[PDB]
């Protein structure tokens, strides 16, 4: 192309949408929806009973119905704790099973970008060589235009002066290409970093969501 | 370290956490309704934020352990994860409370069927902040309400600093038309990516 290649970053979100992960991620997503189907039926059942009993018992709200409704607001929160623990258990399990394979996909996707850039760099060299080959042709054709075997000394001297211009151009473009390569590779190193830490943060967040809920669901009711 | 946190001024506090849950409901994120900053909408009593006894509702958390809290470049899950992460010592925050606290007040309405509502409410002194919203039922809340959106009225009844049993009962009544007054924080933006 005309502009340099811009590569999309390799994130956890991008990997889920990759083609290789599909055979695994679908099965994992399938497990969640069935278990969430199991969960969804149970809250529906518990909601029917709770909503059918609360219709029995006015705007006094000082009666011995206070221990009854917080009996509901106790048992339902206990059930929900069971639900979310089952969910977090499965999610962590999905992470363990897929963990090594995802590292592998990122390495492979990043390798693809390296090859893409490498090919792009190859075309740039071919382009420079074409420009330089036309340069050599232009110097020979111009020597046939002017006059002054007696005039061949200037063409050979022009050749001695072009190889120097050519050798330098090759030197400097490689430097630019190598920096592009180094910058791209560093991007990949950071991606691997942020991938690993984001997963760590996820698990930790589950730990803290789980822990906070024990003293929090008591302050919550379902409507 | 610890300061006074006067309103309409950025105060840097040092709040001791020590691996303990902070227990707050925050709103923020690029995929969120609150795109102008991170604002506390509920504080839980058993959490460390209530244990600090310095953060009321509608306080804009601009920074969090040396991390500027910009909601424009972070998803809602990333902003929520900031408050649900393990911290070993006192966390350094830059908090911006206001008087008057910057907020937009809108309204919501619908009709009920029986299908439960799908909202888990936690009564606050301001109202009832939504702790968990179930997608897939009653689509209106799906496009208007969110975890962090506080409900200040129900069937014309205000929920300002009400007991737990009363709010549970009146929400359980359902059986017809419904109407809720909501408050969402629309704070002045105060950070950059």
């Amino acid at each position: 192309a005309e502009p340099p290649l811009v590569f999309e970053p390799v994130t956890l979100e991008s990997l889920r949408q990759e083609a290789g992960f599909q055979a695994v991620g679908a099965a994992q997503i399938a497990e969640l929806d069935t278990l969430r189907a199991a969960h969804a039926a149970e809250r529906t059942s518990v909601q029917k009973t709770q909503n059918a009993a609360i219709d029995k018992l006015d705007i006094r709200n000082d009666a011995n119905i206070k221990n009854s409704i917080n009996d509901q607001t106790k048992q339902w929160t206990d059930m929900i704790a069971r639900h979310r623990k089952e969910e977090w258990d499965m999610l962590r399990q999905h992470v363990q099973d897929s963990q090594d394979a995802m590292k592998a996909l990122m390495l492979t996707v990043q390798a693809a970008q390296i090859k893409q850039l490498e090919d792009r760099h190859a075309r740039d060299i071919k382009d420079l060589n074409a420009k330089q080959a036309k340069m050599s042709a232009d110097t020979a054709k111009e020597v046939q235009n002017d006059k002054t075997n007696e005039k061949d000394r200037r063409l050979r001297e022009k050749r001695q002066n072009n190889v120097k211009r050519f050798m330098e151009e090759k030197k400097q473009i490689g430097v630019k290409q190598g920096r592009a390569m180094e910058k791209l590779k560093l991007a990949h190193s950071k991606q691997i970093e942020e991938f690993s830490t984001d997963v760590q943060k996820l698990m930790d967040m589950y730990k803290i969501e789980e822990e906070a809920y024990k003293t929090q669901g008591k302050t919550e009711f379902y409507a | 370290a610890t300061a006074e946190i006067k309103p309409n001024k950025k105060i840097l506090i040092e709040l001791k956490v020590e691996k303990k849950p902070m227990g707050v409901i925050v709103c923020g994120g690029k995929n969120n309704h609150v795109t102008t900053g991170c604002v506390i909408t509920h504080v839980y009593p058993e959490g460390q934020v209530a244990a600090d006894k310095r953060l009321k509702i509608f306080d804009h958390i601009c920074d969090i352990n040396g991390t500027p809290i910009h909601v424009g470049s972070m998803t809602t899950l990333k902003v929520h994860q900031l408050f649900h992460t393990t911290y070993e010592k006192a966390v350094t925050l830059t908090v911006f409370r206001a008087d008057p606290p910057e907020l937009e007040k809108f309204n919501v309405d619908l009709m009920k069927k029986a299908k439960e509502l799908g909202l888990s409410l936690s009564p606050n002194e301001i109202g009832c902040t939504i702790a968990d919203l179930i997608q897939g039922q009653y689509p209106e809340i799906d496009s208007k309400l969110q975890r962090g959106d506080i409900i200040t009225k129900f069937n014309g009844d205000a929920l300002e600093g009400l007991p737990f049993q009363v709010c549970y009962a009146l929400f359980k009544g359902a059986n017809g038309k419904v109407s809720m007054e909501v408050t969402r924080p629309k704070p002045t933006l105060r950070t950059e990516a």
